[PDB]
C-alpha cells in the first residue's frame, strides 16, 4: 500500500537527521594527552642533564620520530 | 738602483752606437718570520 511506504520513508529521514554530537572535542582531548605523555617523558633526561652540568649540545635525548609534530 | 748617466745619448745615437748600460731597478727584498700555533694536550672531550 502506499501510506505504508510514507511510513518507511518517514523513519529513514528521521533516523538518519539523527542529531551528531561534537567528536571533534574528544580527538583533540586525546591528542594534547598523548603529546602530554610524550612531553613530559623528556622531563627525566633534561632534569637530569642540568643537574649533570651538561651543556645544551651535551644533553644526548631520546626522541624519535612522532606525529603530532611534538 | 744604479742607473748609468750616459752622457749625450742622442748624440751617440746619431753615431749610430749601440748602447748597453749596467742597470738596477729599484728592487726590494722582504723576509716574514711567522710563529706557528701547536698543540700539546686537551682532556674535556665532547661529543655531538
Amino acid at each position: 500500500t502506499l501510506i505504508e511506504l510514507m511510513i518507511v520513508v518517514a523513519i529513514i529521514g528521521i533516523l538518519a537527521a539523527i542529531a551528531i554530537p561534537q567528536y571533534q572535542n574528544y580527538i583533540a582531548k586525546s591528542q594534547v594527552s598523548r603529546v602530554m605523555s610524550e612531553t613530559g617523558s623528556l622531563k627525566t633526561v633534561i632534569e637530569t642533564c642540568i643537574l649533570d652540568g651538561k651543556t645544551a649540545a651535551n644533553c644526548e635525548l631520546g626522541w624519535t620520530n612522532s606525529n603530532l609534530l611534538g | 738602483r744604479r742607473p748609468v748617466s750616459n752622457g749625450n745619448f742622442q748624440q751617440r745615437v746619431k753615431a749610430g752606437d749601440i748602447v748597453v748600460a749596467p742597470y738596477t731597478s729599484d728592487g726590494k727584498i722582504t723576509v716574514k718570520l711567522v710563529a706557528g700555533q701547536k698543540d700539546i694536550s686537551s682532556t674535556p672531550d665532547y661529543d655531538y
